């Protein structure tokens, strides 16, 4: 029922501006404050600020004043976070969350959006190269086999990896992406399956990098050496 | 500004253990008989989830094992019986007066018996070799603890500055980790050597495990 | 029966 959907994120050039949106639904929009919280990759949570939707009353974290602007559109049930003159430092996951104007049951940060990644970089949107990681490198057969896909040289984050259109989840390990000296991201998604299924099962990794509009469905079949 | 500091910053505990996390505010969060201190649980790749609010209140859909206590400047979160799903960063938060704030967080890790990794090596893809690059992947599957040494050897020469590691988050079921290392070389650099080995060192192993192959799309 | 409309709690 109640959902907050962040939007307007993604890649942005340093010195540039971004307008993030928090589409709220399933409740009286003017009855809950909208909070903006950021999380730098691998760091803690940071309260940016909040907006009271009825009168547009806004509270800020002193560090974010004059560069970050929280606004609203009552009619569109959307709160906004204007971020101007962005620096590499600003690279983070930006969440929105509601907090009741009235003290009560689960009043505080009850619901959050999924967050949007904001990457403040001069580098360009590069789509990945999906290479298969075939099972049995040199020696064939056993008991349990591993196979996968290498999601290579893309920018910015994120990328989504699925197996057999969501049907295969057990034993799946989609490694956190790592940044190479080149400034391009790379990850591998792996899966352990019983070796007796290789002769029968067809394994496909579904790769999606929304930033570059790249969708790749690559097959992982066995090889000799 | 009301700011908070959590203790410890990190902990490792066993399934069934009572785990205690403390939060100290720089000023009292009390007002109208309410102690405006909340607790959030953040799982990897997920938005933080409300556990406890106003020091002792339970959010709906939060397990019994989680409970909270405190007043004024000192607050405590207790997981009565640590479950493997409880791996997360736990944050205290103040909702008394703006600027609102969170503590630095406490990473709760789950302590399990030692588990050795399962090692797998992958030669570079034929289609990658057409694009002029060679990435050799090593997989260390389902192990505990997180500490593992992975060394790349090319024709028995110890590699340096051309490999990248990534560690999975703790499994919510078996509490094991998993890692992938990627030795990346040029198609030219790849084409001058035969043997490509991945040597693995981990507590769970009596001595190092070595997974290897000899260059070619054989 | 407490409300926050100004970044603080008041009785209303």
């Amino acid at each position: 029922e109640v959902q907050l959907v962040e939007s307007g994120g993604g890649l942005v050039q340093p010195g540039g501006s971004l307008r993030l949106s928090c589409a709220a639904s399933g409740y009286t929009f003017t009855n809950y404050w909208i909070n903006w919280v950021r999380q730098a990759p691998g760091k803690g949570l940071e309260w940016v600020g909040d907006i009271y939707p009825s009168d547009s009353f806004t509270n800020y974290n002193q560090n974010f004043k004059d560069r970050f602007t929280i606004s609203r559109d009552k009619s569109k049930n959307t709160a906004y976070l204007q971020m101007n003159s962005l620096r590499a430092e600003d690279t983070a996951v930006y969440y929105c969350a509601r907090s009741s104007i009235y003290y009560g049951k689960d009043y505080v940060l009850d619901y959050w959006g999924q967050g949007t990644l904001v990457t403040v970089s001069s580098a360009s949107t590069k789509g990945p190269s999906v290479f298969p990681l075939a099972p049995s490198s040199k020696s064939t057969s056993g008991g349990t086999a591993a196979l996968g896909c290498l999601v290579k040289d893309y920018f910015p984050e994120p990328v989504t990896v699925s197996w057999n259109s969501g049907a295969l989840t057990s034993g799946v390990h989609t490694f956190p992406a790592v940044l190479q000296s080149s400034g391009l991201y790379s990850l591998s998604s792996v899966v352990t399956v019983p070796s007796s299924s290789l002769g029968t099962q067809t394994y496909i990794c579904n790769v999606n990098h929304k930033p570059s509009n790249t969708k790749v469905d690559k097959k992982v079949e066995p090889k000799s050496c | 500004d009301i700011q908070m500091t959590q203790s410890p910053s990190s902990l490792s505990a066993s399934v069934g253990d009572r785990v205690t996390i403390t939060c100290r505010a720089s000023e009292s969060v009390d007002n109208y008989g309410i102690s405006f201190m909340n607790w959030f649980q953040q799982k990897p790749g997920k938005a933080p989830k409300l556990l406890i609010y106003s020091a002792s209140n339970h959010a709906s859909g939060v397990p019994s094992r989680f409970s909270g206590s405190g007043s004024g400047t000192d607050f405590t979160l207790t997981i009565s019986s640590l479950q493997p799903e409880d791996f997360a960063t736990y944050y205290c938060h103040q909702s008394k007066e703006a600027p609102y704030a969170f503590g630095q967080g406490t990473k709760v890790e789950i302590k399990r018996t030692v588990a050795a990794p399962s090692v797998f090596i992958f030669p570079p893809s034929d289609e990658q070799l057409k694009s002029g690059t060679a990435s050799v992947v090593c997989l260390l599957n389902n192990f505990y603890p997180r500490e593992a040494k992975v060394q790349w050897k090319v024709d028995n020469a110890l590699q340096s500055g051309n490999s990248q590691e990534s560690v999975t988050e703790q499994d919510s079921k078996d509490s094991t980790y998993s890692l992938s290392s990627t030795l990346t070389l040029s198609k030219a650099d790849y084409e001058k050597h035969k043997v490509y080995a991945c040597e693995v060192t981990h507590q769970g192993l009596s001595s190092p495990v070595t997974k290897s192959f000899n260059r070619g799309e054989c | 029966q407490l409300i926050n409309t100004n970044g603080s709690w008041h009785i209303n």
